[PDB]
Formats: C-alpha cells, structure tokens, sequence
C-alpha cells in the first residue's frame, strides 16, 4: 500500500526525502496487480479550518510514453448457454514472418467459463450454465498480451459493448475519504496488457470545503511506472 | 445479505385439460 | 482473569450440540454407529405428486389439491397420525390464490393461522425444506426441482422409537491436563430404531 | 470501557421431533 | 535504506508502551494486525521516538474458547511499518 | 462494549464404542465489540424586558 | 407483473401474507412497521371481478392492528410517494423502494 | 495556507513585496497578522474595510481566445471550437476537454474536429463554464442557461488570478486578516502578478489608521 | 519447509524470483507470509482464491517415454518395457525398477529383458504407479485396475514439478499461505522451473486486491 | 560480457567505433552504460525504443552456398550436399559435419559422397538446422518439418553476425542497456562488421532525446 504526504502550500516545501528529479511523485506497478494508494491531506486542509474534505475527487490518466501494442483486441458475441467459437489468428498482423505461439494464461483466464486452446488460433469458450454477462480472458500471441471480451446474452435481445479496460485504470467507485483525519484512499489497477517500461501520469484534483460551503481546490500528480518484477 | 427474491405460487388450477 | 464464565457457557455449548445432533441423526442417521433415521431408511411408502402444464412447459408443482389428498389417504385403522413439514411449506400453502384472486385459506383476513394441534400438523425447521430458502415457489426457473421432500405423516407412537440410557455427563480428565490445559470430557448414550414402517408415508414433488 | 451485561447471541435450534416418537428406556446397552 | 519490518510486539503495562525496534519514519501509519483484534488499526507514530501508546478501545477480541488443537493460546501480536530514511 | 457470541462449535461426534478417547471439535467465537454514544445540544437566548 | 406485456413493478396482497408468515417462529413474536399509506394501499385492493380482498363490502376495512402486529408510523419511507404514486396500470411504482419491516 | 506577519512600522525590522507561489487550478487560503502594527495602536482592532487590487507585471498574453454563449433551460446547446485559436503558423489542433475542469451542472462530449455539445442537466438554470485546451493552450467557454422567460446578463470572464468576492474576515481579538486567493486554470506558468492590500484599523473614537502592503504572486507550474 | 516474506509493494524493499531448491522425489511444503502487503489493506484478509502455474525455462526433454495400461481387478497384468526407450545409438539396456519408487498395491516381477508382470493386491480397485529406469533414464508406468464392471478414467501422467490439487490453506488471522510442492522422481538434475503465484485479497465491501509473485525452482541432486 | 561507457556528449573528453572481438559460434552479451549522457537530463531515463543495424565493411563472400529443404512429420528426409560447393579449382570434396554444430531435433548420417539423411525427431514439427564443412568452408542447411497438414513458411537463412531481437533490455534505474551479440558458425575470420545503435532517452514530460553510436565487430578466430 503506497502512502503520500501532499505538499502543504505554505511558501515552504520539500520536507522529508523527495529524491528529486521530476515534479510528480513516483509509483511503481507490476502488470496484473491491483493495489491500494493513500494520500494524507492533513498538512494542507487542517489549517483551513472548516468541514474538511469532500467526496468530490477527480482523477485523470494520460500516458507520457505508450509504445503502442502489437496485437489488437477483439470482441465476441453469443447467446446464453450456447457454446461460442472464435479465431485468434487475425489479431496479430505481424510485419515480419514468424510462427504464432498462442497461449492462455491460467492466471488471466475466464471467470465464468472455460477455454480450450486449439492447434492453430482456435479456441472454444463454453460459457457457464445459468449465467449471462460479460467475460474476458487474456491471450498471449507470441508474448504480446491482449484481451478477448465475450458477452453472453440472456436470449432476449442483446447486450451492449463494453469499453476494453485500459492499461492503467482507477476503478469507478472504490475510493473514500475520512474527514475526521483528512486521508484519501483509492485503488490503482494495472491491466495485464501493460508493457513493462511505459510510464503513465495520474492527476488528482481534491477539493476541501470551508465552514460555510465554498471550495479549496488542490491539484497534484503522480507518475505511475509500469515495471516488471514489482 | 444480498436481496433474495420472494417467488410465490401463481394461479395454479388444473392438471388434466390443456388449453386449445 | 475472565469477566465471565467459560465453563458454564461451554457446558451449555455442548448440550446444545447434543440436542441438535441427536434429533438430526434420528431423522437422517446413516446405519453404522448412528440410529438409522426414517428418511434414509426409505421404507416409508413415498407418494410423489404430478407435474402441471404452463405455456406448454411441464413444470413440477405442488397444489393445495395434493395436500388434502395426501393427508386423507392415511388408512383409517392405523390410528390418528400427525404431519411434519418445514414452515416454509406451510407458508407456501397459506399464500395460494384461486383463479380470480382469492386466497384458498383464510379468505380476507391478511393472515391464515389455524390452530395446528387441531389440524394435526406439528411444524419444524430442519426438514429438507423444498422451497429453497423460500425462493423456489415455481413458474419458470423456480420449479421445485422434482425429487424433493415436502412433508411426512405417520402414527409416530408406533412407527419409530427413541431409546434412552444415560443423560449427558461431564468429568474432568486428570491426565492429559498438562498444567497449562484443563481438559474436560463429556458424553452420553442413546439410540433409536424404526418399528413397523407401514404406519407412515412421505410426500415428494 | 463500560462493559455491559448484554450477551447478544442470535443462534437458533430447530423444533424437536422427540415428543412424537414413542419413548422407551433401557439400562443395558443391548435390548 | 527504506526497509519494512514485520515485527511481533508485546504490551508493557496498562498504557502499553510500544517499544518498536527501529524508528518508523513519519506520517505513515504503523499498523498492528493479529493479536486478537479482528481488524487492523493504523496509528500515527511520533517523529523520531519509536515508543507508541496502544489505545484501550480495541474494536474486536475474536476469542476462541474451547479448542484443543492449540489450547486457545492467543493468535499473534505483530506490527509492520517502514523505518528507513530515503535520499 | 458487549459480547457477541458468534457460533457454537460442533463438539460431539457419535464415535464408535471401542476407542478410549474422544475427538476434537471446532471452537466458538465471542467477538467482544464496542459502540459509542452521541450527544445533542443547542442554545437559545432572550432579552429580559422583552420577556417580562 | 406483465400488464399487457410491459412488466411494471407491483406489490399485491399475496406478497404481504407470504412475507409476514415466513418469519422463523423460533426468533419470537415480531411486529411489523410501515407507513399508513401502505396500509391504505392494502385495504383498497381488488380481485379480478371487482370485489374487495378485505372486508367484502363494508365501505371500510378497519381491523384490530394490535391483533395483527402492524404498528403504523407515518415517519418511515412510503413507496406511494406520499400519495399519487404506486398502484398503476403504468407510469408508477418506483422499482427498488421500501415498503415495510418486521423483526423481534 | 500562507502566513505573513506584516512590517510593524517602527523604523526597525531582494525585492520589495513578499512572495506567494501559486499553481494553476488551486484555490488556497492566506493569513496576515497585523498584530505587530495595530496592537500598540490601542483602539477597536481592525475593521472590515479592506480593499484588494490585482495588477500584472508580466502577462505573456494568451494564445487562445475565450467565448460566451447563451441558451434556455433544457434546450441542447451547440457550438464550435475552431474560431478560437488564432495560429500565426500552420499546425494541427489537438482539441482536448480537460476532465478536471469540465462543466459543473451539465455534460459535454468532444467532437473529433472542433465540435462539442453541451446538454445541460434537466431542471437547471444559471451559469456554467468549462475549460478547453487547444494544443496545450487553455481558455474558457462560458454558457448561461436561461429559464426560457426573457434573458440573462453577461458574466465577467474570470481573470487569471482573483480574490473571491466576499470570503474575507478578521478577528479583532488577535488582529488577523484571512482571505482566499484563487488562480484560474488558464494562468500561464512563469508569469508574475502583484497583489496590494489596504487595511484600516480604528482608534477609540472612530478615526482611521491606514496600512498598505504588497505581495508578488508568481504563477508557477508544479507547486 | 520453505518460507518467503513477500515484498509489500510500497515503492520500498541477483535474479527476479526467489530461489527454491528441489530434489528428485521429495515432496516438501512452502509458507508465504503476505502480512506486509495485506495488513495495510484493512479488509477481510485473504481469500482462498490463489492460482498457480508452472513453466519450464530449461527442460532437457525426457529420453524415455511414459506409458499406460489397464487390467481388471484380481487379474495379473503383463507388458513390455522396451518399446518405450528409442535409443539413438546401439547399446545394451539395463532395465531396473527403483525400489524406493516401486508399486504401492502390488508386486512387479521384472524379467530379464524389458518384460514384467504386475500382480495387483487382492481386492484392490484404483490406479497404481511404479517408476522404471532404463539406462538411467527415468519414466513412470501407470496401471489402472478396474472393478470388473466397465473402466476408470486415464490419469494425467504427473509432471516433473507439480503442486497438488487441494492441499493449500490460508490463515486469514495471520496472513500466511501454505501449499505443497512435490517433485517427481523423473525430474532431471539441473533443470529450472518457474512458479508464479496469484493471490487475491478482499476489501470490507467485496472487491479484490490482486498480487503476483514468482519463484524459480532449481532441480538439484543431493538437495 | 562487453561493457562500454558511452561518450557523454559534452563537447569535451584510431577509428571512430569501438572494437568488439568475436569468435564464430559464440553468443556473448554486451552492456552499454548511458549514465554519462542521460543522467544530467534528469528525467525518466531510457525507453525500450532502441534500434540496431548491421553493415559489412569486409565480407570475403563465402565459397559454399546454403540450402533449404522441407519434409513432413515423421517422414524421413533425404538430401544431397554436392551442388552446394562450386569449386573454382578442381580438387576433392572432403565433406564433414561438426559435432558442435549438428542438428537439434533429429540426427544426420553423412553418406560417402555429399549424402545425408535427417530422420526428424519423432512427433515434432517446426524447423531445424545444421552446419556442414565442405573442404574447410562452412555453410548451413535448413530443414523445416511440416505438421503434415499444409506447409510451413521459409526461414531467413541466419546471417553471419546477428543481434537477437527480443533480448534487448534497459534498466531506467541505472541507465544500462543490455543486448545480445551472436555470431554464426559461418563467419569467416578476418571480416569486420559495423553495428549502429540508436538509443532514445526521455525527459520528465515525455519528449524524446536521441543518441547514436557505432561499434566495429571484428570477426576473429582463436578468440
């Protein structure tokens, strides 16, 4: 669990360690993890005597180095209960000529089904009986990881098309704030398709509230670095 | 506890004559 | 140093485990070193009920018409015989609706609760309970899953006997207590067996 | 630091199908 | 230099003087898990002075009366933090 | 604070009538948990002539 | 319930009886609390032919409440949005609302 | 929360004005302790007759221009984003609507080429702004939602650095002035503004003692 | 018994994975202490939803192939032991039945030349294994005795390094994971495998905190 | 393992490119330390966007030519080795097959005169290689065993000096590039090749800094 003490905006600054080189503080992540981050606004909001923090945090993710992925993603559709079949060979347009070592990680396989990898880019997704929803599984065409998303429809009409989770993401509503102590918590998710080496930047805009109901905004950033082996 | 349904018996009447 | 009494709590915590284990075993006990319960004995003649039609589908069901048929079909010369059922079945009964909209039992009083002892229905809560957690009344994927226990009926004072030899005892075990761990020991002896299992029938879906 | 005497336990028995079955009492363990 | 320490502790006296081995840096809440208290609890340390003061309002005690594989013993009091200085 | 007896363990087993020993069973939890109490307050003033 | 193939939310007397008798009697005797509009909602129900389900012709259904363990408190939430909501053919009854409780 | 203890005007203890570092987007708070100046002047403490003035000593005039639109309640509003970035040289326009500085009581979706649609929230009338980002350069687009009756007036196009209308205060028991200092999201890093403060104490009979000071606000990115 | 304290992912603290030595034939146990990573995430502790995977980074494919047979209960089973070792050169074959890895419910009368007979123990229905060794090359031979009605399934030919089906346990009160790590008698000294462990935590509300680590198993002779 | 420290590009402290000696058959490792150039550019260090290029400055084209063959699974393959050595002078052809550079998933038995039979590894599909020595001159022969269904593609006849493609790595914490340098067994002693590396660092905001260097690989024998 990461921890960060936000700078107090006092005209003085840079206490503690801050082995400086950049602006935003650093965060190391490993592809596949889902970790928890804490931020302690005690230094900045406690002097501003009022009703403390509010649950109006706003996050944004933008990448400073992407190295676009090699294999594309894909979408699959099938009704409830009915076995699904699909191909995994046209998802790796390779510039050069080389074989296609399809593989399915037992760690990132489906959650409500089972998949039998064929001999050549074919696979059988037999969804769970008495189950309808969206289900994924993360293939690896010769090292380059991508996700294949399948939605099993409850036989009535259809299901919508989900948005293909990004490399780095902060979940929708899994954050909190304790106005009694001015400490913010949220979750930092890293897709299994993130490439080791890239760096994404997370900006956090936190807003306090005075004794009467006005605002004190606070902006800070963080540099998430997708590194392999923790 | 998750919200459980409360399925009650419908209009059950007959056992020997199907409707046309 | 406790601000309580573990012992008298544990002494109560063992008898509660005996009472519930005995009664359950006497129902579903499996052969060796447990009295053979009348459920698994499976020599009570079992009556299974018809399925119904709905939109062509052949869902299994359980109508009030069945319950009256089952209770009345007891041979008269065997004697008077009570019935046993999980209260979720009795809740399923009282909440039935006829064709238009009326209740079958207790027409227009918000609740149907007749004196059970006069209708000879002793009620319990650790019988197989066909309406799974009161969530399987049944019109679509809520069919009763045919092959489930619903109720039983028997002249109990002759269809099953429960023997008793010694009530529970508690004896310190000097030896095994290694000056850290005071170790108590408890036990009791009892048993049961099925008598003439002609008096007694079982309803199923 | 104001420990009460409240002892909320909230666990259930069944009813008992024991007063139904015929009762017999034996001293020896083989009848 | 930055190094975490999973370290079992004890509770000396009523006020529970907590003698941590190293000095747990700064605003980072040092957690105490196990030791009967069902959920873990974060207490801020005092800069430089490792010594802490365990509260007297433990939200759980999760006892296990009536066990013979361990004779109830007593779970395990532990504590983790990060002592080192960076830079 | 108060007690919260969680679940009585399964103690007895119906063992065979030859062994000279019982067999251990699962224990029960008690979960000594607590809870606080809140307070309620407010004020109101008056003049003195304007109240006479 | 499928009102001409539309599936509006609903709450009918069969549900109220099945909900109150399901309480496992080994917990003790339990009382039910609810908003007085709900109890009015139950009292005005109608069977398919037009008669009333409670008090089959009295202009009024006023039963002994303390002999039914209902304990009206117009201070809880009511699914009738005060009134003028709930119990429709269409365009009413907020899915997900509160109706009543029951406990020892 | 900055804290300045002002000079005591006793003939005793680089640039003139004290410094204040600010970041585009923040809204911070400031304290000023006039104790050393007004405590010897035994009177009735301070009075809420303070005045502020903001002047620019370095601006680097903005690249993109702002814009004002108008619409009634419930009616969807449409607008473009291409006539607002005067480019002396030829370059592509990477339109971007910052998720942080989006609208407050509505929702906007960015088009692919200088297009956007502001559909206000149902049953909402007032003024709503949102800050766009044309090729790194930042501006604002202010829209007012009218209650369909007549019309609404013109909002004043919030400045790069402002002191809010009425959020000042003063405690005559300890001679402390408190006010808020907020920076627009469009302030350009590297610039410097100057804030002047005229504080007036009071003697026992209602006369006045004036006191003037200045502060140098330097808009810097990353704190 | 091995023990690894996992890194808590705080941005704080030759190869990547930790080191595990293994001996051909042993079946050992491993403990992992997730305390440093799970304690700060105050929730409901760990959940028994761990997932393992074994990969080979150095294999040295087996010289001798494995095989499988069948027989009815009580009936003696005989078969060959020579068509399983295709030898590249021409040399002699010294077949041997490792006594430490003989059958478990029968006896084998290994003939002189790649021939053997397996008499199953009286009244025994199940699967039985025994590990031959041709010219030092080790491979297993599986025999399934059927209970004279129809048949049993065909077991999966245990891998060089495996983790058993369900012998894992996770203590939520002290955040410690345990499992078993068994090494076949057919493992080849010097080979290296890799075990990745995906352990899942849980919050108070029912969401997930995943955590991934790896281990490098080195098959060494003499421990 | 070669360890080169790159020039710091500060305008301050024989040929241009450093020297890398190699031996035909070796697959060595090379480490380059960009710390002297990318550290003052305080940012996020290196990024995996390197690019290699190999150019010959002295080749002495090979006397023997290479060959490509094809066969299905399990089916024995036959081939000749006499049209591969166009001899300018008229002499004898002392065919040979080095046991160091034999095949990987099969076996070869040289005939008396440029004949060989590669019996592929039973139950194996893919590609295999081996290197012959026709009168001291070395060349390669490629065999691709097809999984009996359709066909397999054509491999690219590995070059004298090659730089493996997926074995490049960089540690942004210590500014070190790791890559592999493998030399074919066909490289003739005395030749010289040139490797040009274009390594790109990155500032704190994601922009690019490019760096170019070269290394002169001198294929020698006897180390």
């Amino acid at each position: 669990m990461y921890f960060f003490s936000v700078d107090p905006r006092n005209g003085a600054s840079k206490s503690g360690d801050v082995c400086g080189s950049c602006c935003c503080e650093s965060i190391s992540a490993r592809p596949g993890e889902v970790n928890g981050v804490m931020v302690s606004y005690a230094a900045w909001s406690a002097p501003l005597r009022g009703h403390g923090l509010t649950n109006k945090t706003t996050f944004e993710i933008d990448g400073v180095s992407v190295t676009p992925p090699k294999v594309s993603n894909a979408f699959g559709r099938t009704k409830v209960g009915v076995v699904f079949e699909g191909t995994l060979s046209d998802l790796f347009p390779n510039p050069e000529g080389e074989q296609v070592e399809y593989e399915i990680s037992e760690l990132n396989g489906p959650s409500n089904g089972v998949v039998e990898l064929g001999a050549n880019g074919a696979f059988t997704y037999t969804p769970g009986a008495l189950f309808t929803g969206v289900d994924r599984f993360w293939f690896s065409i010769n090292g380059n990881i991508g996700e294949y998303v399948i939605s099993v429809d409850p036989t009535t009409s259809e299901l919508p098309q989900p948005p293909f989770t990004t490399p780095v993401y902060v979940p929708a509503a899994r954050r909190s704030v304790d106005p009694r102590t001015h400490v913010l918590k949220f979750v930092l998710g890293v897709s299994p398709a993130a490439i080791p080496g890239d760096v994404y930047r997370l900006t956090v805009r936190q807003v306090a509230i005075d004794c009467d109901g006005n605002e004190f905004v606070h902006i800070s950033c963080y540099d998430i670095s997708i590194g392999s082996c923790g | 506890a998750a919200p459980s349904r409360l399925v009650q018996p419908g209009c059950f009447i007959c056992r020997g004559v199907a409707v046309s | 140093e406790a601000n309580y009494d573990f012992l008298s709590f544990m002494i109560g915590a063992a008898q509660r485990s005996h009472r519930i284990n005995r009664n359950q075993a006497l129902m579903i006990g499996k052969g060796v070193n447990e009295p053979k319960g009348w459920l698994t004995e499976n020599c009570f003649p079992v009556f299974q009920t018809l399925p119904v039609d709905v939109n062509g589908t052949s869902t299994p069901a359980f109508l009030a018409q069945d319950w009256r048929r089952f209770v009345t079909s007891f041979p008269a010369e065997y004697g008077e015989a009570r019935s046993v059922m999980h209260q979720n079945v009795f809740g399923y009964l009282a909440a039935m609706v006829d064709a238009n909209g009326r209740f079958l039992f207790g027409d227009g009083d918000l609740t149907f609760t007749p004196d059970l002892v006069r209708e000879r229905i002793r009620i319990s809560n650790c019988l197989p309970d066909p309406t799974e957690g009161n969530t399987k009344g049944g019109t679509g994927q809520d069919a009763f899953a045919a092959g489930s226990f619903v109720a039983a009926q028997a002249a109990w004072k002759t269809a099953f006997y429960a023997v008793e030899k010694r009530p529970m005892f508690f004896e310190q075990y000097e030896g095994g207590s290694s000056a850290w761990c005071v170790k108590y020991q408890f036990g009791a002896e009892d048993g049961g067996f099925v008598g003439c299992c002609e008096h007694g029938r079982i309803l199923q879906i | 630091p104001q420990v009460l005497a409240l002892e909320v336990d909230c666990n259930i028995e069944c009813a008992s199908l024991l007063d139904l079955y015929g009762q017999i009492e034996v001293s020896r363990s083989t009848f | 230099p930055e190094k975490t320490i999973v370290e079992p502790i004890r509770l000396k006296g009523r006020r529970g003087k907590i003698i941590l081995s190293a000095t747990p840096i700064a605003g980072r809440p040092v957690v105490f898990y196990g030791g009967g208290l069902g959920s873990p609890l974060e207490l801020i340390p005092r800069p430089g002075s490792n010594v802490l003061f365990f509260p007297y309002g433990s939200p759980d005690r999760f006892q296990t009366w009536g066990d013979c594989h361990t004779c109830d013993v007593e779970s395990q009091l532990m504590a983790t933090y990060v002592t080192g200085r960076r830079c | 604070t108060y007690m919260k007896i969680a679940d009585y363990g399964q103690l007895g087993e119906y063992t065979c009538d030859a062994k000279c020993d019982a067999e251990f069973g699962e224990p029960g939890n008690i979960r000594h948990l607590e809870g606080k109490t809140y307070d309620y307050r407010g004020v109101f003033c008056f003049n003195r002539k304007n109240l006479q």
